[PDB]
RNA sequence: CUGGGGCGGUCGCCUCCUAAAAGGUAACGGAGGCGCCCAAAGGUUCCCUCAGAAUGGUUGGAAAUCAUUCGCAGAGUGUAAA
RNA sequence: UGGUGGCGAUAGCGAAGAGGUCACACCCGUUCCCAUACCGAACACGGAAGUUAAGCUCUUCAGCGCCGAUGGUAGUCGGGGGUUUCCCCCUGUGAGAGUAGGACGCCGCCAA
RNA sequence: GGGGCCUUAGCUCAGGGAGAGCGCCUGCUCACGCAGGAGGUCAGCGGUUCGAUCCCGCUAGGCUCCACCA
């Protein structure tokens, strides 16, 4: 299913971004890499 | 040829390869599965019943060797084939699934233990005289209560012969010995066939040197006649 | 009388309202935009730059003019002074 | 029968595919190059004007060698279109791989540009 | 070995049989294409790969997997199912394919009486299929999975059949 | 669902009329209480059943109305007989 | 009863029958043909009706060349309806003529057989015509 | 809302026509779609070019996968249409 | 000649011819860079024995495609009229199609 | 006339790659039961999709419900 989730840092904990995912295709807790404005850094995000 | 078709169920040795089909149906395949390759080791008649058992070799899917027992039951309309482990006595193949919905004793399905039909209490092979009142009469019907292979042509022919246990010994020795004659008698029509001769009745017959061709001389053909009778009345 | 209806055929959508903003020849801001359309009914030209909207609009102050390219295919620019 | 392809018109495809995304000004001027089997040739070009500012090629009479394409034969013409676009003091290019790739005595000739001193 | 025969006694025979003016006329051989056609991979797919390993004894190269253009509910394939194989044969490959197609191979074909000096695609082109793969020698009838055919297409640079008949001709390909 | 559909679903009895007949004569039972032809059914049902001195015993694994005819004995399990 | 097969739309606006005709003004087909004076619709059952016509009056008369098909479908509400809820139903198909249009033409017969057999037609269909000849 | 009301049908958004060569423009006017999908179906770099035809032909056939010339595009463009 | 740009195919398609010592291609082998869903075909790497066939240039033509007038007509703003599901008159405008004809190239920069 | 549901074996009827029971034929078995085969436009037309009982639209038939206030 397409379903809504939160991306956040490692470093920061904060969530810092939304999006969506086949919960089908990518059932794992996904990750990608984003911009902390804490950290002020690209900086892996995981979901939640 | 094998023949779980109930009326026309049999075995049969025929030169007339009739024709393989195109499509490899499931059964045909499962016993391409583990019979293909084979070697006849032994033939065996179930005792007498109208039940046939080959006991087969073959080298498996690593070219180690085993075997198995291919069972033919020719019971009538409720005829079957059926493939059956050496040792676990295990279904493997059927070609008539038979549910236990019948409530009946034995079963066919794969996996389980095979078993074979209750076999009556009826002296295989004087003694009739001694365990059946002969008062009775129409015992062309009570031989086949007392004897396992019997046909009710046979029964009459053989009680046509008139206390007659002499026949019965006679024929049965005849049978024993390999000593009968393979023909196709035709009682006005109504062609019928047996190892002995006809016996009494006014039919026709015609002999043979192999019961094979006898058989063969002699599943879709009912189904053709249906087909060409059913247009025929509208014609 | 009778009873009747389904007519099933009873809508549309809003007007959005594309064509041309801005005339040739006329003054022109940076950042304004001259042609609203879906796809490329006109291209950009010097100076101009097309959206994800496919709308088009001027990256400085100028003029504006409408052009072909070769054949059967049109064209925006702005020219400053 | 068959039928073969010209790998000249092929890289001019492969050229104009490149060329949709640049054109050589004044003050970043554009660096073509061509690449027949016996020679390589290097322009430097105002697209605006349609006009060649500089060139370069093996079959200049200067530093005349022996490969007249090879990579050897490459950076000698590139350090040569440099100081060209040296004493005509532009010194900021923008470069034209046309059709080719950035892989060899085109790559070659590049850099040595780069090291002469133009800057892309 | 066919490569140097064609180079120094087809160039000769052929430039002398058409009149041509430059022996870039000649026409060469440009590749040679096999092809099977395992339709009956749908149903499974180990057929697929058995037929694909065939293919690669008899070339010599490992084979690409051809997949549905389209789908086509008469044979119940959809759009990206694979269901053949192909290897392209170029230069020293083909050649040697093709002297071992033409002196080994062809000789080994169930009562071969020639093969059809028909199949030409009208532009210079060979096609013949082969019924059985055992005539390959580099394949044994104890790994033959099932009795499988293939196509062999060979690709000439030749203008017209008649072009193309001569060139095949002069390699003593054995044309009834 | 109802005991003469299912009977009929899962073949145990051929004709509808004649499961609605042998429920008004009462000769079968549920769960060790007497049934009628409108008597509900269910999965894990315990099913007693007469056909003149033959008595049987089964248990309900499924129902459904499309019923193909192989399929139609995975709807239900033998248990037992008796006379 | 002429049709067309297939259509895009089974319902259409009517139109208007300004101006004369584009094409069709003169008969090339055959010899003596027939054309038109004013701008109407025309049915499927009239151009049936005056073919029936001209043919029963020639009886074996060589060919005739109809110059139209009715492409047009028209709408017709069902009977005692108030306005609106849709627009109605299709109810047959029609042919749109203009002026100077040629309509029928005939060849592999004489001119008074023909004069009378588009006479006869002409008497079929609603608007005013006009015998005509090839030039 | 309603060509009286009721019952029916519809109620928001997108595309086309009506629409009158800017834009906009109604009707219980005409046709159709949406309440999503892709973690690659996105970004970038680099690469190349389709649909059908005939024609070749082992399986394989009308129709696979194969090879040839013809082929601005008849194909494709996640989905309806423009 | 080659390279490289600009202008709506008036540039193209198609047919016929001519040339290549330089040049450009075509051509010849993969040891390296790199590469080929398979591939030294292509891309790369090096080479220059032979090839003008083909590509590329130069000539020709009007068969296809392309451009394209004048005049006339439809249509039409505006004005007016009439037996007004339409038609007509006037000033003015004015196509498409069909022709006349044009055209198988114009302009630049660099290198020998 | 409007809205909804349905139209599949001879009858009754279940159900994005045809089923049951009933009735016919057959053997088993007087009279039932039990095992096989037959009979199929998935009402018609058109569309989507590789592919249609199935999804979409239109049409024909049947049934049910409504067809009213003056």
């Amino acid at each position: 299913m397409r379903v809504n989730i939160t991306l956040a840092c490692t470093e920061c904990g904060e969530r810092n971004y939304i999006s969506k995912k086949n919960k089908r295709n990518n059932p794992d807790r996904v990750e990608f890499k984003k911009y902390c404005p804490r950290d002020k850094k690209s900086t892996l995000h995981r979901e939640t | 040829l094998l023949s779980a078709h109930p009326s026309y169920s049999r075995v049969h040795i025929t030169a007339q390869a009739y024709e393989n089909p195109s499509e490899p149906p499931m059964f045909c395949m499962l016993l391409r599965k583990h019979i293909e390759g084979g070697f006849i080791e032994k033939i065996e008649q179930a005792g007498l019943a109208a039940i046939m058992i080959f006991h087969i070799k073959s080298r498996n899917e690593i070219g180690d060797e085993t075997v198995r027992k291919l069972y033919v039951e020719i019971m009538g309309r409720h005829s079957n084939i059926i493939l059956t482990d050496a040792a676990e006595n295990v279904i493997i193949d059927g070609l008539k699934h038979l549910s236990p919905s019948m409530n009946s004793y034995r079963t066919v399905l794969p996996g389980q233990d095979y078993k074979l039909p209750p076999a009556q209490d009826k002296i295989s092979p004087d003694d009739i005289l001694r365990h059946l009142s002969f008062q009775e009469g129409r015992l062309d019907k009570q031989i086949v209560d007392h004897f396992s292979g019997v046909s009710p042509l046979f029964a009459k022919e053989a009680v046509h012969r008139a206390t007659l246990p002499k026949a019965l010994l006679a024929l049965f020795a005849e049978v024993k010995e390999h000593r009968f004659i393979p023909n196709i008698t035709t009682v006005n029509g109504k062609e019928y066939f047996y190892l002995l001769e006809l016996t009494h009745l006014k039919g026709e017959a015609r002999r043979f040197d192999s019961l094979s061709e006898l058989l063969d001389r002699f599943a879709e053909r009912d189904r053709v006649k249906q087909q060409a009778q059913d247009l025929e009345r509208f014609v | 009388k009778k009873g009747v209806g389904s007519t099933k055929n009873g809508r549309d959508s809003e007007a959005k309202r594309l064509g041309a903003k801005r005339a040739d020849g006329q003054f022109v801001t940076g950042g304004s935009i001259l042609y609203r359309q879906r796809g490329t009914k006109i291209y950009p030209g010097e100076n101009v730059g097309r959206g994800g909207d496919d709308t088009l609009f001027a990256k400085i102050d100028g003029t504006v003019k409408f052009e072909r390219f070769g054949r059967d295919r049109k064209k925006v620019s702005v020219y400053p002074v | 029968m068959i039928t073969k392809t010209s790998k000249n018109a092929a890289r001019l495809k492969r050229h104009a595919r490149v060329r949709a995304k640049l054109s050589g000004t004044a003050e970043r001027p554009r660096l073509n190059v061509f690449r027949s089997n016996k020679h390589i040739y290097a322009q430097i070009i105002d697209d605006v004007n349609g006009v060649t500012l500089a060139s370069a090629s093996t079959l200049d009479k200067d530093l005349n060698v022996e490969s007249t394409g090879d990579t050897s034969a490459a950076t000698k013409v590139g350090e040569l279109v440099a100081k060209r676009a040296a004493e005509k003091g532009i010194s900021d290019v923008v470069f034209d791989r046309g059709g080719y790739l950035y892989h060899g005595r085109v790559k070659a000739l590049a850099d040595a540009a780069r090291e002469a001193g133009l800057k892309f | 070995r066919l490569k140097e025969k064609y180079n120094k006694e087809i160039a000769p025979a052929l430039m002398t049989k058409f009149n041509y003016d430059s022996v870039m006329q000649v026409p060469k051989i440009e590749k040679i294409v096999i092809n099977m056609g395992v339709g009956d991979a749908v149903q499974n797919a180990k057929a697929i790969d058995s037929a694909v390993e065939e293919l690669t004894f008899i070339a010599g190269q490992k084979p690409v997997v051809t997949r549905a253009k389209k789908s086509i509910a008469g044979f119940r394939l959809r759009e990206g199912m694979p269901i053949g194989a192909k290897v392209t044969l170029r230069g020293e490959r083909m050649y040697d394919f093709l002297d071992k197609l033409i002196s080994v191979s062809l000789p080994r074909v169930r009562d071969f009486r020639g093969v059809s000096k028909k199949s030409f695609d009208g532009r210079g082109n060979y096609t013949l299929g082969i019924k059985e793969q055992l005539i390959f020698p580099e394949i044994d009838y104890d790994k033959v999975t099932k009795v499988r055919g293939m196509d062999i297409v060979i690709v000439t640079t030749a203008n017209t059949d008649e072009e193309a008949r001569e060139l095949l001709t002069q390699v003593g390909m054995p044309f009834q | 669902m109802r005991l003469d559909k299912f009977l009929k679903v899962s073949r145990l009895i051929k004709r509808r009329t004649l499961a609605k007949e042998v429920a008004d004569q009462g000769r079968i039972s549920i769960n060790g209480n007497q049934a009628k032809a409108s008597s509900d059914v269910k999965p894990g049902d315990e099913l007693t059943v007469r056909f003149g001195q033959k008595l049987v015993t089964v248990q309900v694994n499924e129902l459904k109305d499309t019923t193909k005819k192989e399929e139609a004995a995975n709807m239900y399990t033998i248990l037992k007989e008796e006379k | 009863m002429l049709l067309p097969k297939r259509v895009k739309y089974r319902r259409e606006h009517r139109g208007k029958m300004r101006g004369r005709a584009k094409g069709g003004t003169e008969v090339h087909f055959g010899e003596f043909g027939i054309q038109a004076l004013e701008a109407s619709w025309i049915t499927n059952r009239q151009i049936e009706a005056a073919r029936i016509a001209m043919t029963r009056y020639m009886k074996r008369g060589g060919k005739v060349w109809i110059k139209i098909f009715p492409s047009k479908p028209y709408t017709a509400k069902p009977l005692e309806v108030r306005m609106g809820s849709g627009k109605g139903a299709p109810e047959g198909w029609v042919a749109v003529v203009k002026p100077g249009k040629v309509l029928f033409e005939i060849s592999g017969v004489s001119e008074e057989v023909a004069r009378e057999a588009l006479r006869l037609a002409s008497h079929k269909l609603p608007i005013k015509t006009k015998f005509v000849k090839r030039e």
